[PDB]
């Protein structure tokens, strides 16, 4: 979804939640002090890549190991 | 009828043609020269 | 097997830094007034060949593998 | 008022078009100048829209294409009658239905494909169907091939005179746009001419001729010394000696004493034992009364007769103070917009889909076809899938009304401002039910996993551990099944066998139908299906509402409906379009209908489909392993994909090895759309401009300038790829599993 | 703290990047280096969002004006609120 | 082994495609010809002429990632 | 000499009956945007917050959160009703900025008093390479 | 007209609706301890702290790893307990992200009708600081009022 999915719908998506927040009550109390913003298209593909590559490793991992460790050859 | 034959000079129609004509003769081909492996003529 | 896999993967990882590092240099750190008719300057002359040639290879050997494995299956 | 009004001879008949290609708009027909304009030729083609500004022809355009589909359908359906007459064992079908398996295709025998014809039975080798067209004849009385071959010539005749009538109403005779406007004609034509009088003849056909040959069917009667079906009607004595009311003619019709007709005409639910289909007397008692209900429903809207409702007074007549001026000037936006017609037929037939497939499931109206569970599968998956992209579709066509026929200066409806003006209150709500859902129905299934992985079962989500019990769902259940007790004392037997009792329908030693079970299995799966369905509807309904503006692009609308972007501007302004809603929704719509039909299937393999033993006693196909192995994503990657697709990857070196072909193709085709997907169009254009090079170096680089496929083109290529491989996938795992093993 | 918006002498005269211009950061300058006896310019690049639809109007052979995303602020990032 | 290994070769061919394209097109091409000047990560050129997206050379690495990952695999 | 016209806080607003998309924190920390125009028909025009509003016959004043719903909305009564528009920006100190009309004159046609910024006296590629301007602050477009 | 704009201003992001501005959801929203703006933050905190800790025992005990054992009425509470040292502490950060010592308080200083009205000092420094504290002894006391109640005095209750 980092890699599918791009910037705009999330951002115009978080302008929604923020004035969601801006106008609940007994939460307007509470303000960030950083607006939140979507992720940029770069910071996205590499959030993408990442997510991409440690479930690539950790999946052929666990696949390797355990298919030579419930038969030791 | 120069309308039509420029209709089926164009790049769908003339494609389906051609390539209707060579899947009918390696079809033809596959049928009486089956299951080759080798080239055995030589 | 773990180690063989472990140890793939770093190359294959390492080598990608190294290509993306070589892209780096030739954008921050080249010097084309420095470096005319050099043996770096002429793979910029014909990086079209370059490309065209291994897009060849590429092509040519993924149609082939995959007609054959698609032939066998 | 509500005349005829055709205006004569409008468009010449010419092969002039056909030799310029992209005729139909401006800045296509100027001639190629690169590679893109083809791709545009196959995108602009049916939107006639963009076309021209004027309803009239758009209308026109519109009814011929109407008709052609209509005439594509038709022969569709000749070619599916030809293929049940020859190369078929149908004959032999009706002999022994439950030990031989529908076939209606044949390969070739060429380069060693004839594998493919299979032991279906009958002394037939071919390709197994799952289509259900032998239920369908069986039902509608067909017992020889003449037959079917007679109803593939008139359906032939009949896409041959589609045809003719979709050239005849743009070429010579076309239609006003007054013509078009006249909703409450066409509303009263379409209530009580075409579904009202095909239900009343249909009724008629089934009381005539399906009852009378069923009942000689299932009387063990063979099929070639069964009276033919006009013999029934000349003869009234041979239709009274099964239905005695038939002596006493149509005088108890119109002397009101209709229960004279409680021979044919019965009120009894449940299933044919013989069968395991509903009974034919409820189907034909069923589509009179709907005719009659169509028919005298038929008769509401005002015409050129006094008498009737108009759709502008009912609509302007309701108004409430939280809506403000209410429901007026929606008629002139539906009279005047056919992409908000789109919309919302599109939404109504992909939902009558999904409960068309839920009540075939549920209630087998063919005999024998319940007890096909290839059949059962295939329609359910099938018109699932159709309800899912339908659905999808509305959006995706209310999206075109917001941006281009979207007007507030005229054609002005207080409702739809109202909705625009509070669209952010909307969205928020439904992201945060969105995240409650998915939170409250797949952390349970990650908890699920996390305490049987961590030896603690007893932690889980399981009906051995903490409960979940649908108490709502096996309430309706309850109910349901004491309804011919109290509530319908008319009814002989429930509506159906899934909700309880211990009523049972085996025929030929498979299980039709059984009491489906409700645990907490099937309340995390349903809850399942209510966070994905609510996450398809924020995807859709926010392209909807922020196709034309919103915070971040004021002007999206001037931007059209289909466009790529706004630039890196704003911190990247990616996918704002509705289209890319649509694009996006479109996965979010294919993941649930794959969850829905990954529960039906190990819902009904493991708790409804089965065999039943002489002895009594009822075997699963898994054995019944829902309950608790479904709880945790582990059960169903072990127990339902890796269990259940042994018999696709190990059907190499038999028939059913073109699933296994498939399945494998599926795999490549999904996995060959991540490089749409996942890329961009920048990189594909520098290494063209490298091939290029290499063909302007031999002198072989065409004047066409090839260029790298456009952003929008290169998501819906993308997205395309991704659902047919995807549910392919599904297709081919499904049919290898359900014909191998069942 | 904007994106930085320059124009180059290769413009033509035609206000299309003007134009196109959701923010009014260009505006239409007197020059005499063209037929059309005006240029391009960037004084208000404080409120440039970056959308990039200036240079997707420039007809020349490249872009004469060139938009640089660069530090963003709240009018340089979209925000409404 | 001989498909293996030639698919094995596809991959590293292919790999180094992406990633010598990238490097030799990282100082700029027909369609960007002042690449440089926009550094070595940057999201996209905007949708004019004709859409400009991965066109960095940080995106050529992020695009040869998958194809290492799938050559490793 | 053109000076720009102050802004009237008496201006009449047009007739809304409230929407979702209007001002939010951001008009209150910071600055907020205020386009007034002069409508010769009391007609109904689409708001770029969403929705559609009625404006009134005589001057209008109209507060919007960003200075792009502003341009749009100008751009729309130009195009559409041919109706002259001028948007200010106001800061929570009360400050009053002239903004869109620099001189009076619409920018997309020339007008004699105009300074250059960001003229660059050369062509594109004739751009100073990267490694010329390392370790310097100075970019290669800003020479 | 039920739903009206946002005191009467449509160019504000919000809308006037019987869920927003009704007279019982005003009044109930009015004598909540976080909008009681001439009251001492530190007994709003008490009061908000008091609540929180008190609903927050019952999750915790009945659905713990040790809800079936012996030690579900201690532990689950402990954990309990253990979130509100949590909460505060994030309620710490929050202190002390937001608001500096030198400046005074940001809440508003006007009403719905448009009168002066003094800040609330809970969007300051010091209150917020007072409010934690407040938070954090009235969230232990809910916690041990709760596990009193259940166990220790061992009244009547169904417990879920
Ligand atoms: C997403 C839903 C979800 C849910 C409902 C549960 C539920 C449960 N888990 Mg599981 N779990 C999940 C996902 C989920 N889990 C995930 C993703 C993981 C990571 C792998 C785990 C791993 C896990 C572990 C390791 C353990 C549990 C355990 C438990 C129990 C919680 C114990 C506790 O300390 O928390 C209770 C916390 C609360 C403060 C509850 C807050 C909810 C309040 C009451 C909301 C009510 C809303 C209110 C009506 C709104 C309106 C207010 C009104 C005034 C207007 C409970 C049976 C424990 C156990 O084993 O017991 C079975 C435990 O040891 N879970
Ligand atoms: C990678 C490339 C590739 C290659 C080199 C081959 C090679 C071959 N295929 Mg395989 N195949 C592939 C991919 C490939 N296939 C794929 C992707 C599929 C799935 C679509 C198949 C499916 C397939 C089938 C179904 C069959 C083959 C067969 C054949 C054989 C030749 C057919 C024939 O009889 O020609 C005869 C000669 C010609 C047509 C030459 C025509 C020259 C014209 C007439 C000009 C004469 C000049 C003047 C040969 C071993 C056949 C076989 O029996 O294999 C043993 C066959 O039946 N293939
Ligand atoms: C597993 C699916 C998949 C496949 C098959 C490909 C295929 C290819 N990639 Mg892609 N790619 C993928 C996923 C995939 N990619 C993913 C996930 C990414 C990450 C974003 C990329 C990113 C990427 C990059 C960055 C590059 C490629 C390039 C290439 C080419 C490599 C050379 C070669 O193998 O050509 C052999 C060709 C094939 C395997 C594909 C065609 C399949 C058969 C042969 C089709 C024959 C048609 C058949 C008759 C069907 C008829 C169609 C219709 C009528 C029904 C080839 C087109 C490289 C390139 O462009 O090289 C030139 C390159 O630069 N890819
Ligand atoms: C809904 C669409 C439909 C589809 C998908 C099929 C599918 C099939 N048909 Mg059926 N069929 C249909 C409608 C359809 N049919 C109709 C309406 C009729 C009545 C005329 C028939 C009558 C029919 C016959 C008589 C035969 C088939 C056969 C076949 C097979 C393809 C052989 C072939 O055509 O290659 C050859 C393809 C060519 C391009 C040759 C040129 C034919 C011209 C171009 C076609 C249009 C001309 C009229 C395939 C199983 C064959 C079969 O299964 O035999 C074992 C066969 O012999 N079909
Ligand atoms: C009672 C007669 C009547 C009937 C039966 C129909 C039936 C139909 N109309 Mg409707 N229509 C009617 C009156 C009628 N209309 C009137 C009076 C108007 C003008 C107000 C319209 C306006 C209208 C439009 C604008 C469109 C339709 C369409 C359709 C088709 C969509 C449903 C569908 O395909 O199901 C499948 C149904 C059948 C195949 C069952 C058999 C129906 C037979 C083949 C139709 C013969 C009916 C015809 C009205 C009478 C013959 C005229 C004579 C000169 C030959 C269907 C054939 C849509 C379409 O598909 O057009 C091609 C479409 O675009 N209708
Ligand atoms: C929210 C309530 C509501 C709902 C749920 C529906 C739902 C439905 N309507 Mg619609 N409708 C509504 C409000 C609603 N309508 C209002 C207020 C009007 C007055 C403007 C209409 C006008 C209308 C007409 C005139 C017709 C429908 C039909 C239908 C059904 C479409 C059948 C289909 O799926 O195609 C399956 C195939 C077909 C039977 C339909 C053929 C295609 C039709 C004829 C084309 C629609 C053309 C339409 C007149 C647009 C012309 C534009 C003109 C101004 C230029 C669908 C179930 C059709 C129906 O009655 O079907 C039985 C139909 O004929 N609707
Ligand atoms: C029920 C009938 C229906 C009708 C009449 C329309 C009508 C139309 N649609 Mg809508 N639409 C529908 C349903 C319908 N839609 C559904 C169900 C969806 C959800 C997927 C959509 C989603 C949709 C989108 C996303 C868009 C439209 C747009 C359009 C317009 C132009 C269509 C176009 O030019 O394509 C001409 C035809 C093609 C491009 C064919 C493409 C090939 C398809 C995708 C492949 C199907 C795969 C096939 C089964 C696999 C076989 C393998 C192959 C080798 C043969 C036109 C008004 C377009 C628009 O208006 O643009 C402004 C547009 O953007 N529609
Ligand atoms: C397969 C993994 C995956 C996952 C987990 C998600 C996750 C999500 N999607 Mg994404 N998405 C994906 C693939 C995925 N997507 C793909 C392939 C696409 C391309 C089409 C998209 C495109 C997309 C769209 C277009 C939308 C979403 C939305 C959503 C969100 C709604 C669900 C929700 O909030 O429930 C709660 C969260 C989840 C179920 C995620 C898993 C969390 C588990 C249950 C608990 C983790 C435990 C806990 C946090 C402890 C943390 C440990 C600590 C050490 C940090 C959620 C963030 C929708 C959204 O924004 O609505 C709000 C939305 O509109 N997605
Ligand atoms: C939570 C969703 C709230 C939706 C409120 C919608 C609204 O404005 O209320 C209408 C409906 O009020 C409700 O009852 C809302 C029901 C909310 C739940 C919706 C899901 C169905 C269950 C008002 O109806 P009316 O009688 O004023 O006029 C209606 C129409 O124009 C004809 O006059
Ligand atoms: C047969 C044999 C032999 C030999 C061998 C040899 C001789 C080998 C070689 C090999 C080789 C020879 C290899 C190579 C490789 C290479 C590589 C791997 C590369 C890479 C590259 C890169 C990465 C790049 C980078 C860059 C760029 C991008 C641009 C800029 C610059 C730079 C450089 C940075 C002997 C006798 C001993 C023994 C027996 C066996
Ligand atoms: S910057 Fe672009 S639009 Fe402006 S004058 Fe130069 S070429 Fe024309
Ligand atoms: S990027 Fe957009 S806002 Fe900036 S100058 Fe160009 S057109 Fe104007
Ligand atoms: S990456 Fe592509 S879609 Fe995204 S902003 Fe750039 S040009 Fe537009």
């Amino acid at each position: 979804m980092f890699l599918i999915s791009w910037r705009g719908y999330w951002q115009e998506l978080i302008e929604t939640l923020a004035w969601a927040h801006e106008r609940t009550p007994l939460a307007n109390l509470i303000r960030w002090r950083d607006k939140p913003v979507a992720l940029s298209i770069v910071q996205a593909r590499l959030v993408g890549l990442a997510h991409f590559s440690v479930g690539y490793i950790f999946t052929y991992a666990a696949f390797l190991i355990a298919s030579t460790s419930g038969k030791f050859g | 009828m120069r309308d039509f034959k420029t209709y089926l000079s164009v790049a769908p129609v003339l494609s389906t043609l051609w390539f209707g004509s060579l899947a009918g003769l390696l079809i033809e081909i596959n049928r009486f020269f089956p299951d080759a492996l080798t080239f055995p003529f030589f | 097997a773990a180690l063989y896999t472990h140890h793939q993967y770093i190359a294959g990882f390492i080598m990608t830094g190294a290509f993306a590092h070589g892209a780096i240099f030739f954008i921050r750190d080249y010097n084309p007034e420095q470096n005319e008719d050099n043996v770096l300057a002429r793979m910029l002359d014909h990086k079209e060949a370059i490309i065209s040639h291994l897009s060849w290879a590429s092509l040519f050997l993924g149609f082939h593998t995959l007609g054959l494995y698609v032939h066998n299956d | 008022e509500v005349k005829i009004l055709v205006d004569r001879d409008p468009v010449k008949t010419s092969f002039e078009a056909w030799a310029k290609p992209g005729h139909f708009s401006r800045t296509i027909a100027k001639g190629p100048e690169t590679t893109t304009w083809i791709w545009n030729l196959h995108a602009d083609a049916h939107d006639f829209d963009s076309h021209t500004s004027d309803l009239e022809e758009i209308s026109r355009k519109i009814f011929s294409a109407h008709f052609g589909q209509l005439s594509i359908i038709f022969l569709w359906l000749s070619g599916m009658y030809f293929h049940g007459a020859r190369f078929s064992n149908y004959e032999a079908w009706l002999s022994d239905p439950t030990h031989i398996g529908p076939s209606a295709q044949v390969v070739w025998p060429i380069v060693g494909q004839e594998i493919l014809n299979g032991d279906v039975g009958g002394g037939f080798r071919g390709i197994q169907i799952t289509s259900g067209f032998f239920q369908i004849w069986r039902a509608s009385g067909i017992t020889s091939e003449l037959q079917l071959y007679c109803t593939a010539i008139g359906a032939l005749v009949f896409a041959a005179l589609m045809l003719f009538a979709g050239w005849f109403h743009y070429h010579k005779a076309a239609p006003k746009l007054a013509w078009f406007q006249d909703v409450e004609s066409m509303l009263n034509h379409h209530l009580a001419g075409l579904l009202g009088l095909g239900s009343l003849s249909w009724a008629g056909h089934q009381i005539h001729v399906s009852l009378p040959i069923n009942q000689f069917l299932n009387a063990g009667v063979d099929p070639k010394e069964i009276p033919l079906p006009h013999e029934l009607i000349l003869n009234r004595d041979l239709l009274a000696q099964l239905y005695p009311s038939f002596a006493e003619g149509a005088t108890p019709f119109f002397t009101l004493n209709w229960s004279k007709y409680a021979d044919f005409l019965t009120f009894r639910g449940g299933l044919d034992p013989v069968t395991g289909g509903l009974w034919l007397t409820d189907t034909a008692h069923h589509h009179l009364a709907i005719a009659i209900l169509f028919l005298i429903a038929g008769h509401m809207y005002r015409t050129n007769w006094g008498i009737g409702h108009g759709l502008k007074d009912i609509l302007e007549a309701h108004k409430g103070p939280f809506t403000g001026q209410g429901h007026k000037g929606l008629y002139e936006i539906l009279t005047t917009s056919w992409h908000a017609q789109l919309a919302l037929n599109l939404a109504m037939l992909g939902s009558l889909t999904i409960v068309v497939a839920h009540h075939m499931y549920a209630m087998p109206p063919y005999p024998y076809l319940a007890t096909d569970y290839g059949t059962q599968l295939s329609l359910f998956t099938h018109h699932m899938w159709i309800g899912g992209f339908l659905i999808v579709g509305a959006a995706a066509h209310a999206a075109i009304f917001m941006v281009r026929d979207y007007d507030p200066t005229t054609r002005y409806n207080d409702l739809l401002d109202r909705v625009l003006r509070h669209r952010d209150a909307i969205i928020s709500h439904l992201n945060w039910a969105c995240i409650f859902l998915g939170f409250h129905s797949f952390g349970l299934y990650i908890h699920n996993d996390t305490m049987s992985a961590l030896g603690r079962p007893q932690d889980m989500f399981s009906d051995t551990a903490i409960q979940l019990q649908p108490v709502f769902a096996q309430w309706i259940q309850n109910t349901h099944a004491l309804a011919p007790s109290a509530t319908a004392p008319g009814a002989t037997a429930s509506t159906s066998l899934t909700w309880g009792g211990s009523d049972l329908v085996a025929v030929g030693g498979k299980v039709a139908l059984l009491p489906i079970p409700l645990g907490t299995a099937d309340f995390l799966v349903h809850h399942i299906h209510a966070f994905t369905i609510h996450v398809t509807v924020l995807i859709l309904l926010k392209g909807v509402l922020f196709a034309r503006s919103s915070r971040l692009i004021p002007d999206k609308a001037n931007l059209g409906f289909r466009f790529p972007c706004d630039g890196p501007g704003r911190g990247g302004t990616c996918q704002v379009s509705a289209w890319d809603h649509v694009f996006l929704g479109l996965f979010w719509m294919y993941n649930s209908i794959s969850v829905v039909i990954f529960h039906f299937s190990w819902k009904m393999q493991s708790d409804v489909w089965g065999s039943i033993s002489d002895q009594g006693v009822v075997t699963h196909i898994t054995g019944g392993n829902f309950a608790q192995s479904s709880i945790t994503i582990n059960g169903w990657l072990r127990d339902f994909l890796w269990a259940q697709a042994s018999q696709v990857i190990q059907s190499y070196g038999s028939s059913l090895s073109a699933y296994g072909l498939f399945f494998l193709g599926a795999h490549f085709v999904w996995a060959f759309s991540l490089m749409f997907l996942f890329s961009g169009r920048g990189y594909w254009q520098e290494l063209i401009e490298s091939i290029v090079w290499a063909h302007n170096k031999l002198k072989v680089a065409p004047a066409t300038q090839p260029r790298a496929l456009s952003i929008v083109q290169g998501r819906a290529v993308g997205v395309t790829h991704y659902l047919l491989g995807g549910i392919a996938t599904t297709w081919a795992f499904f049919l290898a599993r359900i014909i191998a093993v069942g | 703290m904007s994106h930085s918006v320059k124009i180059y002498d290769t413009c033509i005269g035609c206000t299309q990047c003007v134009r196109a211009c959701p923010t009014d950061v260009l505006e239409m300058i007197p020059w005499d280096g063209c037929k059309a006896k005006q240029i391009a310019s960037a004084p208000r690049t404080e409120d440039c969002v970056g959308c990039k639809r200036c240079e997707s109007a420039c007809p020349t052979d490249f872009l004469s004006v060139r938009v640089y995303l660069w530090h963003e602020t709240t009018r340089s990032m979209g925000l409404g609120y | 082994d001989f498909l293996v290994h030639h698919a094995i070769a596809l991959g590293l061919h292919t790999t180094t495609l992406i990633l010598v394209k990238g490097a030799l097109d990282a100082r700029g091409s027909k369609l960007m010809p002042d690449k440089k000047d926009f550094g070595y990560s940057f999201p996209c050129d905007g949708p004019g002429r004709g859409g400009t997206c991965d066109i960095s050379a940080w995106d050529a690495f992020y695009l040869a990632v998958f194809w290492m990952l799938n050559t490793i695999g | 000499g053109f000076t720009p016209p102050e802004l009237d806080p008496n201006t009449p607003s047009p007739i809304f009956a409230g929407s979702t998309g209007g001002l939010l924190r951001k008009a209150q920390v910071e600055e907020f945007y205020v386009i007034t125009w002069e409508s010769p028909k009391e007609q109904i025009f689409e708001m770029p917050t969403g929705g559609a509003a009625i404006m009134r016959e005589g001057p209008n004043l109209l507060k919007l959160a960003r200075k792009e719903q502003c341009l749009a909305l100008g751009t729309r009564l130009r195009s559409k009703y041919k109706i002259k528009y001028q948007f200010y920006r106001v800061f929570p100190s009360g400050e009053v900025q002239y903004l869109h009309p620099k001189d009076g004159v619409y920018p997309e046609k020339v007008n004699p008093g105009r300074q250059g910024v960001g003229l660059n006296m050369r062509s594109i590629g004739k751009n100073v390479s990267p490694i010329e301007v390392k370790f310097t602050g100075k970019q290669p477009y800003d020479l | 007209q039920v739903i009206q704009p946002l005191n009467g201003d449509p160019f504000i992001g919000g809308l006037e609706t019987p869920v927003t501005s009704s007279p019982l959801i005003a009044w109930y929203l009015s004598n909540l301890p976080a909008y009681r703006t001439a009251v001492n933050p530190l007994l709003r905190g008490v009061e908000v702290g008091l609540a929180h800790g008190f609903l927050l025992v019952g999750p915790f005990v009945k659905a713990g790893p040790l809800r079936n054992t012996e030690y579900a009425g201690a532990a689950g509470s402990l954990a309990a307990a253990g979130l509100v040292v949590i909460l505060s502490m994030c309620l710490t950060m929050y202190g002390i992200a937001s608001f500096k010592e030198g400046e005074p308080s940001i809440a508003p200083a006007l009403t719905l009708t448009g009168r002066k009205k003094q800040p609330d000092q809970l969007q300051s420094a010091d209150g917020w600081a007072k409010f934690t504290g407040g938070f954090f002894f009235g969230g232990v006391s809910g916690v041990t009022w709760a596990c009193f109640l259940m166990y220790v005095l061992d009244l009547p209750y169904y417990f879920k």
